[PDB]
């Protein structure tokens, strides 16, 4: 198979690593969030042109529309915890220890 | 399991062949609890909202007694049905396959060594 | 070219199937120089 | 009726942007489903070859499909012609 | 599960220092996984201090390990018994010890001793039978 | 070369997602992954689907993104991190050079990588089908079913789209 | 499986029409309205047999059949096919739209001179039938024998055999 | 390729003429995610042009002018419940 | 909220996991969980308070990196025989890669750790949605591809949830932390039976379902939320409190009550399947929950504890809500031992 | 679907994509069209335990078609020992492999 699908899949697994490690900012994870749908944009796009699947066309457009509607909340979630602790920081969240 | 057998209409709480199957009895000691279940719903529902218990409502508590018989006696035809088509496809496989389920051959208990062993 | 290896069918069969399967540029091409490949494949793509 | 009148006037006093907006969007959802057009875009929609025309094997008893592509026998597309 | 299948293809008692060498493989494994879950969810200070705690759990599962593959296998040939748990039961003890040794307590060790010696017969108890403990769907 | 140019799109696409993953300052990691998106535009490009690329350059580059660095402009504390500062993120952009270096290396070598998903080291152009596609675009005539075969997909999308409008005023409203 | 059978490249070699696309496209309607028999014939065997190295001969007719339509018009009024297909090759897209009055001019020979007539609108987009001699193949697909379906049920829907017959639940 | 080289030489210009310039001498986030839904809503009608040319495009009218409404609905909403009259 | 906007709020993801139980395609599938999420965090802040607005974040960034890795497990699938439809999978990585992220939709393995905190910032209301109606929508995936399930693969993640739902349960203070802890418990008892028969699966699901909803209303009747909190209400409403011994017994699973309706089922079914040491760590393990439900029905109805002098004012006022299907979800969530055949009816 | 509404109303709502061998826009093929439409075939009404068993060679050559692993692996013989047979002379491309 390919390289540039493999290039792809990682593409998802250092997207992955990304978005669970953390460093300190929620708007990263966000980013990492996104690339997580980026690579499936392109991989979905990759095999779907690829074999010709014509109605297979619709999940590309499908796909982004509704991860978008993650960054509407995403988005929205952050600035809350913004308003309230201030900076965004993971380490900020941890009201709920109990 | 089910799930796919040939003929599947879904959503069908009572597919035709349910017909054909000795409709429950309203005797049915099956059927009669969910009438005694309908009866502590009852119970219930007048000790939870400060009423006097028995005596609170009995109109309350009939509906509850009716709407637990009548959509227990639609769930039996259900349960009989699923049930005997259980064993209904079950009885004809056997004939399809024999040699899958070979019959065994008669061999009475004075043939047949069981070991003794002494009990102290 | 694979006269040589030991085993190998010429011409052996992808498929199981004895339809004639559509041949995909890869086989055909191929073994043409990288100009040919290049103004074949991407060539709809990047003919402005 | 005067009420209604009134609220429309008022609405075309203040608000002359939305009412246009209203009146447009709200006639461009309904002539097309009374259009005496819509069924020509349609006919013109089927009318147009992008896939070929494949033929079939003859075999007798079919006489609308033309033995001939210029025969007379066949669908025809004369209404395109003049409209 | 190569690693797992190296305790197995060997017999029983024989060829003492090959299961000693998969046992203890197999104990530091495990320790690998529980030490890395450590640092996760209860994060040390430094990253000195993560090595520290993983030095400490993977010493200790290794220990069991080794001593439970070397316990099980001398006692096995020794005694001339291939088959019977007691090879295994004195080796979950000889890891309970191991760890009560570790941690410097008398009554973990010889809790460990009772519940590893208990396991590790149950363990074998299994392989001379078809014990399943993820046993595909028959049915 | 040339034609080893989605390989080398995908290449940059991968070590743009380094950029992003190993989580820099926001500002920063979204021009990674903006470069990083329009890189990966290209292969789908080179793949056709012009229109599927195009949405990535507009309505996820210059749309989903402009308004992610935008909420990170007005947000995020005044000392915002250069790439190199903490010494992590620059050891995790090295970490990400190490994984396509060797798998990079392994596939032009011994062309067998199997890691996970077992893929052989081939060029780019050897998957690409044959055929003329007449007078329609595939991915044109494909998506523009919408309105003609996409009946299902039309009604639960705008649906959750407005309630994702609802929901997000629900959320901003601040009770 | 097996050697995948290709035809030599002797049958292979055949006269290939020798004329660019502006040509070819300002006289498509006249040779597709007049020398479309071959073409059906071809036509058919390529979607019925789906498989190229079946119809190859036909192929050869195809080609064949051109030269003779171009054969044709050659010994007839080729000056003014040179005055067509050059403002016909001068169009980025090829449209017939600008290219009228030289239009007419080749349309005017070929009427009465050859005695063909340009199609209307509709008649080459026509579906046609082809009356032909190869069978109907047997299967195009070259489908292997179907798995035997499982047989279905069959019998009265008789009760269940003492009840429920879970654990000590009587019926 | 020309679509690459096109752009490849803009760079450099860009480049070029920049180094001679440098060696030789919640309201805020509601219009941005407001923005953000529409312009995902608005990707959908985006495919229009081609899908106008459908044999169906009796279903097309239907739902075509759906997403138009839904458009409208969306905003509707958020100009009654304050919405575009932003937080001031 | 304005009633009727947290009405459609509340039944989007009504209708969210109804498209999953009902589509056929892969992506509609991705798309119910979509509206699902999309839905779910609006109610989990209806009350805006510090605890929520962390019990939101934590939840969509579970859910919502859950329903990424599930993606790729379609796109796999995808890449590997380019069938959309839901059916067994056709690949290893695929089937393993879904498994755990239908997993972190459900929670029941290591991914758990939010299910505790989400619960315990949001509102006991908007708490008995998520621990009921959130889990049909993974769990209508999971019944559908259980023949490709890897049976390595769910036992494990079934027992870790079990006894990280049996452990930490007994120390867990907030009855919302407990309920969630035992849902957890609960909801490794189906999982583990999913790969054998998922009617079992249904019926474990049915039968919890009655039961929460019996244990969540009661509690929002007594307006507590903690232990101490809940052992006042014997004095106010002692009726309430003995309703809620008998559901902490059944829930326990103790017969004849409707809680040794699923793990008997189960236990047999497994059985039948010879894994046999797999159901004895279960039941076995099953009484840890059982300990803390001792713990708060010995502090809740059979020991009466103090009370305060102001709750006398409590007794002068009657209830105001109705709480509905409250009297019908007790009475079916412990007394239907008897009618154990009819789990033929889900088959 | 775990409940088949899809059936029961008799109206289609994603059965339409689920294939590449159903009704396409302008009747185009899904290039695989040919191979699925035997494997689907092969698997009606025959259960999924049992379609994976007799219904393989069907699904392998469609994979082949679909994911096109070994044709290519093939074709990267093809090329790794055409290089090396070309760098120490022992072969020599005709002229049609070029112009
Ligand atoms: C099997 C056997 C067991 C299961 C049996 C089946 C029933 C299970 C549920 C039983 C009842 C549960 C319940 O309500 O407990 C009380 C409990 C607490 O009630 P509460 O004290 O009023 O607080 C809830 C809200 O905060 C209150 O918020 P509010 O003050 O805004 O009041 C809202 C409320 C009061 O009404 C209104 O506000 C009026 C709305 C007017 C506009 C809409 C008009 C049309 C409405 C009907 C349309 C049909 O209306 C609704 O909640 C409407 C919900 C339906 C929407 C329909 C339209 C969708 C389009 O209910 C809830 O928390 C509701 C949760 C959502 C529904 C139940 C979900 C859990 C069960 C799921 C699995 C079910 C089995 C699946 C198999
Ligand atoms: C509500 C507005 C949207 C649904 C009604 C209007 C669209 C009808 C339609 O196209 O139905 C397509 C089909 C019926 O097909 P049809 O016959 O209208 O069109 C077939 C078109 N070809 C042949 C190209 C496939 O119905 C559905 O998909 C139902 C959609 C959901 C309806 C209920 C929503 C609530
Ligand atoms: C021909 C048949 C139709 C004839 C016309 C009928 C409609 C008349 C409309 C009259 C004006 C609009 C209604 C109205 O009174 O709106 C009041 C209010 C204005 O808000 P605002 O400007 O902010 O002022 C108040 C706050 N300071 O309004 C609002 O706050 C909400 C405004 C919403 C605007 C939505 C616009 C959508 C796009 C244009 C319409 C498209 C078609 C919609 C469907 C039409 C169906 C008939
Ligand atoms: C023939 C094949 C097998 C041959 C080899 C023998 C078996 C493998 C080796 C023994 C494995 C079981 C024994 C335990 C190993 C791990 C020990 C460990 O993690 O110790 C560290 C710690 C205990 O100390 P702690 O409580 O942290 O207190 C000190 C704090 N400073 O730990 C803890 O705090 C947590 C508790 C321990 C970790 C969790 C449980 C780990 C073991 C699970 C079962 C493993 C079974 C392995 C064999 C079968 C599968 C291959
Ligand atoms: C399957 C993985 C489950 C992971 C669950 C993690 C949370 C619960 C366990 C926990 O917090 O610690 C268990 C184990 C031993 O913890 P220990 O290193 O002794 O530290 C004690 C003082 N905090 O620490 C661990 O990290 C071990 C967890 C996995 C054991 C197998
Ligand atoms: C499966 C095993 C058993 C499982 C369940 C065990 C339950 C008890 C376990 C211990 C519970 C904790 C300790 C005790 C808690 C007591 C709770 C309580 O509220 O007690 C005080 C309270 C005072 O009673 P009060 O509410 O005033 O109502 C009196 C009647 N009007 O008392 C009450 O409110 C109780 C009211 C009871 C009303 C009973 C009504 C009986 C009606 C019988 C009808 C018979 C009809 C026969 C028909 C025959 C022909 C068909
Ligand atoms: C408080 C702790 C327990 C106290 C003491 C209780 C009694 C001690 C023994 C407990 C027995 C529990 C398991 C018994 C269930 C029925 C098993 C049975 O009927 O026998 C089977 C015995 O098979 C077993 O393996 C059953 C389990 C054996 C013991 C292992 C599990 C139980 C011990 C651990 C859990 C309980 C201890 C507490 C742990 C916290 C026969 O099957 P087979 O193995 O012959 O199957 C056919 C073929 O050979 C394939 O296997």
């Amino acid at each position: 198979m390919p390289l540039v699908y493999m290039n792809i899949i990682m593409a998802f697994a250092i997207a992955l690593a990304g978005l669970l490690m953390y460093r300190s900012h929620l708007m990263s994870s966000l980013l990492c969030l996104e690339g997580m749908m980026l690579s499936l944009f392109i991989m979905s796009t990759l095999i779907i042109l690829n074999t010709h699947f014509t109605l297979a066309n619709m999940m590309p457009i499908i796909l982004l529309v509704f991860a978008a509607c993650e960054a509407a909340l995403g988005l929205s979630l952050l600035v809350m915890v913004s308003n309230t602790y201030g900076t965004d920081y993971v380490q900020n969240l941890n009201l709920l220890q109990c | 399991m089910m799930s796919g057998r040939p003929g599947r209409v879904p959503l069908q709480f009572l597919p035709n062949e349910a017909r054909s199957l000795p409709p429950p009895k309203l005797t049915d000691p099956r059927l009669v609890y969910m009438g005694f279940l309908g009866y502590c719903s009852g119970l219930i529902d007048n000790a939870i909202r400060r009423r006097p218990v028995v005596s609170a409502g009995l109109h309350r508590q009939l509906l509850y007694v009716t709407s637990f018989v009548f959509f227990g006696y639609y769930l039996l035809k259900r349960q009989d049905y699923m049930y005997a088509l259980r064993d209904h496809d079950m009885f004809a496989y056997v004939k399809s396959h024999p040699e899958d389920f070979p019959e065994k051959d008669k061999k009475t208990y004075g043939e047949i060594l069981e070991e003794f062993h002494p009990v102290r | 070219i694979m006269k040589d290896v030991p085993d190998w069918k010429v011409g052996e069969s992808v498929f199981h199937t004895t339809r004639w399967v559509t041949p995909m540029m890869g086989e055909l091409y191929g073994l043409r120089t990288n100009e040919e490949i290049l103004s074949a494949t991407y060539g709809f793509i990047w003919y402005t | 009726a005067g009420r209604i009148a009134s609220f429309l006037k008022n609405a075309w006093a203040k608000e002359p942007v939305l009412v246009a907006s209203f009146a447009i969007g709200g006639l461009a959802i309904i002539l097309p489903s009374l259009s005496p057009y819509t069924n020509y875009a349609i006919r013109i929609n089927r009318a147009t070859p992008y896939n070929y025309p494949v033929p079939l094997r003859d075999d007798g008893n079919m006489p609308d499909v033309p033995s001939h592509p210029q025969d007379p026998q066949g669908p025809s597309l004369e209404w395109l012609k003049n409209l | 599960k190569t690693l797992l299948h190296k305790y197995s293809d060997i017999p029983e008692g024989t060829e003492c220092h090959r299961k000693a060498y998969a046992s203890t493989s197999i104990g530091g494994a495990t320790g690998l996984i529980v030490s890395a879950y450590s640092i996760a969810l209860k994060p040390p200070a430094s990253f000195l201090e993560g090595v520290a705690r993983t030095g400490r759990y993977t010493f200790t599962s290794a220990a069991i390990g080794a001593i439970f593959g070397l316990t099980s296998c001398i006692s096995a040939q020794v005694r001339e018994k291939p088959d019977d748990p007691l090879n295994y039961f004195i080796g979950g003890c000889a890891g309970g010890l191991t760890l009560g040794a570790r941690t410097r307590s008398y009554g973990i060790g010889a809790a460990a001793c009772a519940y590893m010696g208990l396991t590790a017969a149950l363990v074998k108890m299994g392989q001379l039978e078809g014990w399943q403990v993820f046993a595909e769907p028959k049915v | 070369m040339t034609m080893y140019i989605a390989f080398i799109l995908s290449t940059i696409f991968v070590i743009g997602f380094v950029g992003f993953s190993s989580k820099p300052s926001p500002i920063y990691g979204g021009l990674g992954l903006i470069v990083s998106g329009g890189v990966g535009c290209g292969i789908v490009l080179n793949f056709g689907g012009s229109f599927l690329g195009l949405m990535v350059f507009l309505i996820y580059l210059g749309g989903m993104l402009v308004v992610f660095g935008y909420t990170t402009a007005m947000a995020t504390e005044m000392y915002p991190e250069v790439w190199v500062s903490n010494k992590t993120v620059f050891g995790a952009f090295v970490s990400g050079l190490m994984m396509e270096f060797c798998m990079v290396y392994y596939a032009l070598k011994e062309e067998e990588v199997e890691i996970i998903f077992k893929f052989n080291g081939l060029g780019d152009w050897v998957i690409y089908d044959t055929g003329d596609s007449g007078f329609f675009s595939e991915e044109a005539m494909g998506i523009a079913a919408l309105y003609s075969y996409g009946t299902w997909l039309v009604i639960v999308t705008g649906w959750s789209l407005l309630i994702g409008v609802v929901v997000i005023m629900e959320i901003t409203r601040g009770n | 499986p097996g050697i995948v059978e290709l035809p030599t490249l002797e049958d292979l070699k055949v006269q290939e029409v020798k004329v660019s696309s502006s040509v070819l496209k300002a006289a498509a309607h006249h040779y597709g309205a007049q020398c479309d028999k071959p073409n059906k014939e071809f036509m058919l065997c390529r979607w019925e047999e789906k498989d190229p190295r079946r119809c190859l001969e036909e192929g050869k007719l195809v080609n064949q059949c051109a030269l003779d339509f171009f054969r044709q018009i050659k010994r007839h009024c080729a000056e003014p096919f040179t005055e067509y297909w050059t403002c016909i090759d001068y169009s980025g897209l090829q449209l017939f739209r600008h290219c009228r009055k030289q239009q007419a001019k080749f349309d005017e020979c070929v009427l009465d001179k050859l005695g063909w007539v340009r199609p209307d609108l509709g008649e080459l987009s026509k579906v046609t039938k082809v009356k032909t001699d190869r069978p109907l193949p047997e299967n195009p697909y070259h489908s292997r024998a179907r798995p035997e379906p499982n047989p279905e049920a069959e019998g009265d829907l008789k009760p269940a055999k003492h009840g429920s017959r879970l654990f000590f639940w009587t019926m | 390729m020309n679509i690459m080289l096109t752009l490849l030489t803009n760079v450099t210009l860009a480049s070029l003429l920049v180094l001679i310039a440098f060696w030789l001498p919640m309201k805020f986030f509601l219009v941005a995610i407001t923005f953000l839904l529409f312009d995902l809503e608005i990707a959908l009608l985006l495919p229009l042009p081609w899908a106008s040319q459908t044999n169906n495009l009796k279903t097309m009218l239907t739902m075509a002018l759906f997403l138009l409404i839904l458009l409208a609905a969306s905003l509707a909403y958020e100009w009654t419940q304050k919405g575009l009259e932003w937080a001031e | 909220m304005n009633p009727i906007i947290y009405t459609t709020l509340i039944m989007t993801v009504m209708s969210g996991t109804m498209l999953v139980m009902i589509s056929s395609h892969w992506l509609l599938i991705w798309i119910g969980f979509e509206m699902n999420l999309l839905a779910m965090i609006p109610v989990l802040m209806k009350n805006f308070n510090p605890r929520a607005t962390e019990a939101a974040t934590k939840y969509f960034l579970t859910q919502a990196t859950a329903s990424m890795m599930l993606m790729m497990a379609i796109i796999i699938n995808l890449l590997y025989s380019g069938q959309w439809t839901i059916t067994k999978m056709f690949n290893p990585v695929a089937m393993t890669m879904m498994t755990m992220a239908l997993a972190m939709k459900l929670g029941l393995s290591p991914f758990h750790f939010w299910v505790p905190e989400v619960t315990q910032g949001i509102s006991l209301q908007a708490g008995l949605l998520l621990l009921t109606w959130q889990k049909l929508a993974p769990l209508s995936v999971l019944c559908q591809i259980s023949q490709s399930i890897n049976p390595n693969l769910m036992l494990t993640m079934a027992m870790l949830s079990i006894l990280i739902g049996g452990w930490g349960g007994l120390n867990q203070t907030q009855l919302r932390k407990i309920m969630a802890y035992s849902s957890i418990a609960h909801m490794g008892w189906m999982t583990a039976v999913l790969p054998y028969n998922t009617t079992m699966t249904i019926l474990n699901l049915l039968i919890y379902i009655t039961m929460t909803l019996a244990m969540f209303m009661l509690l929002i009747h007594s307006s507590a939320t903690t232990t101490l909190s809940l052992s006042h209400t014997w004095n106010k409403m002692p009726v309430i409190t003995s309703l809620m011994m008998v559901t902490l017994l059944s829930m326990g699973g103790l017969p004849p009550l409707s809680g040794f309706m699923p793990k008997w089922m189960i236990i047999q079914e497994m059985t039948k399947n010879e894994s046999i040491i797999m159901p004895t760590l279960m039941a076995m393990t099953a009484l840890l929950n059982l300990y803390f439900y001792m713990r708060l029905a010995y502090s809740s109805s059979l020991t009466m504890f103090p009370s305060t002098n102001n709750m006398k004012m409590k007794w002068q006022f009657e209830h105001t809500k109705q709480m509905k299907l409250l009297p019908t979800m007790i009475v079916l969530s412990t007394l239907v031992l008897p009618m154990t055949p009819a789990l033929s009816s889900l088959n | 679907p775990f409940f088949d509404v899809q059936k029961r109303l008799g109206l289609d709502l994603d059965r339409w994509m689920t294939i590449q061998s159903a009704e396409q826009p302008h009747k185009i093929p899904g290039r695989c069209h040919a191979f699925e439409k035997e494997w689907i075939e092969c698997a009606h009404g025959i259960g999924g335990i049992r379609a994976e068993k007799e219904c393989k060679i069907e699904f392998d050559d469609f994979v082949e078609c679909l994911l096109r692993q070994k044709t290519m692996k093939r074709l990267s013989a093809i090329k790794r020992q055409r290089d090396k047979l070309i760098k120490e002379g022992k072969y020599t491309p005709p002229p049609h492999h070029l112009g």
